[PDB]
């Protein structure tokens, strides 16, 4: 139930 | 160093809604 | 936190959330204590008992934090690990003795409203503060009951309890390395740190230069918020030589 985190920190 | 000053709250002299709490309890 | 409150914006800016990559979950807490170390709870990240073993690249911390999932755009900030240190002490078969580690970031993380470091009590700032009835402030995104999950990061201020009453309260040996806070089931009012608030901070203001320390680290318990039962924390100033050591490098 987290949010995707942007691409760039893996 | 400024460790522990927070930046909305000591840096600006405002208290949180319970931090009075800690302050009555040191007696 | 069971029995806690929301916490208000910028109430713990040295508030970290150490975060899985895979699956994508909540880890545990942990504090931000300079520009490039957090420190947190051993268990967090060494725990043969439930075969938890991680390593540098497992995980992230994330930085700023007030929302438990959601991705706070232009307010947190997510760094990597360089290195873990863990107490070589640590004692994870029987009671958790020296649960400690340290995180050296990657990369230094910029302070701003919301990100601030806490600070480590010295000899005198300890015995001014550690003692019986004085409160504290316990912070995390953990369980909001033993047996959901909050919106938001969640705060309780929890009174020291004496050392022969958490002695008392549980058939674990205490040691020196360790305290215990909360409420006893006379006093009426709750409390509690519980799964998920692992390695957060347990933080006093000083009255004497109104700077907030971080005097314990959320180890362990049984159960949470149960009558005649204590949240057990790590001692910090007991465990600052090796924290010193480690930092000094
Ligand atoms: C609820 N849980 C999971 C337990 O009581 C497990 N109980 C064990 C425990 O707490 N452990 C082993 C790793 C760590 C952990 O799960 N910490 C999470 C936590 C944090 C705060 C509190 C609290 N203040 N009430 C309770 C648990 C302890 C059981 C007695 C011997 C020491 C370990
Ligand atoms: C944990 O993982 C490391 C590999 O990163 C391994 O060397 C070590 O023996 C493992 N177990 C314990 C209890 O440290
Ligand atoms: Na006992
Ligand atoms: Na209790």
């Amino acid at each position: 139930d987290f949010e995707e985190i942007p691409e760039e920190y893996l | 160093a400024d460790c522990g000053l927070r930046p909305l709250f000591e840096k600006k002299s405002l208290e949180d809604k319970t931090e009075r709490e800690l302050l009555e309890s040191y007696i | 936190i069971v029995e806690g409150s929301d916490a208000e914006i910028g109430m713990s800016p040295w508030q970290v959330m150490l975060f899985r990559k895979s699956p994508q979950e909540l880890l545990c807490g942990a504090s931000l204590i300079s520009d490039r170390w957090v420190l947190t709870a051993a268990h967090c990240l060494l725990y043969p008992p439930w075969d938890k073993n991680f390593t540098e690249n497992d995980l992230l911390v994330r930085i700023g934090k007030h929302s438990r999932t959601r991705y706070e755009r232009n307010i947190e900030k997510i760094s990597m690990l360089e290195k873990i240190y863990i107490h070589p002490r640590y004692n994870w078969r029987e009671n958790l003795d020296r649960d400690i580690a340290l995180m050296k970031l990657k990369k230094p993380v910029a302070f701003s409203d919301y990100i601030h470091p806490v600070c480590l009590p010295d000899r005198e700032t300890a015995a001014s503060l550690l003692q019986a009835g004085y409160k504290g402030r316990v912070t995390g995104w953990g369980n909001l009951k033993e047996t959901g999950q909050p919106s938001v990061l969640q705060v309780v201020n929890l009174p020291i309890v004496e050392r022969p009453v958490c002695k008392d309260s549980t058939r674990i040996r205490i040691t020196d390395n360790m305290f215990c806070a909360g409420y006893k089931p006379d006093e009426g009012k709750r409390g509690d740190a519980c799964e998920g608030d692992s390695g957060g901070p347990f933080v006093m203001k000083s009255p004497f230069n109104n700077r907030w320390y971080q005097m314990g680290i959320v180890s362990w318990g049984e159960g949470c918020d149960r009558d005649g039962k204590y949240g057990f924390y790590t001692h910090v100033f007991r465990l600052k030589k090796w924290i010193q050591k480690v930092i000094d490098q």
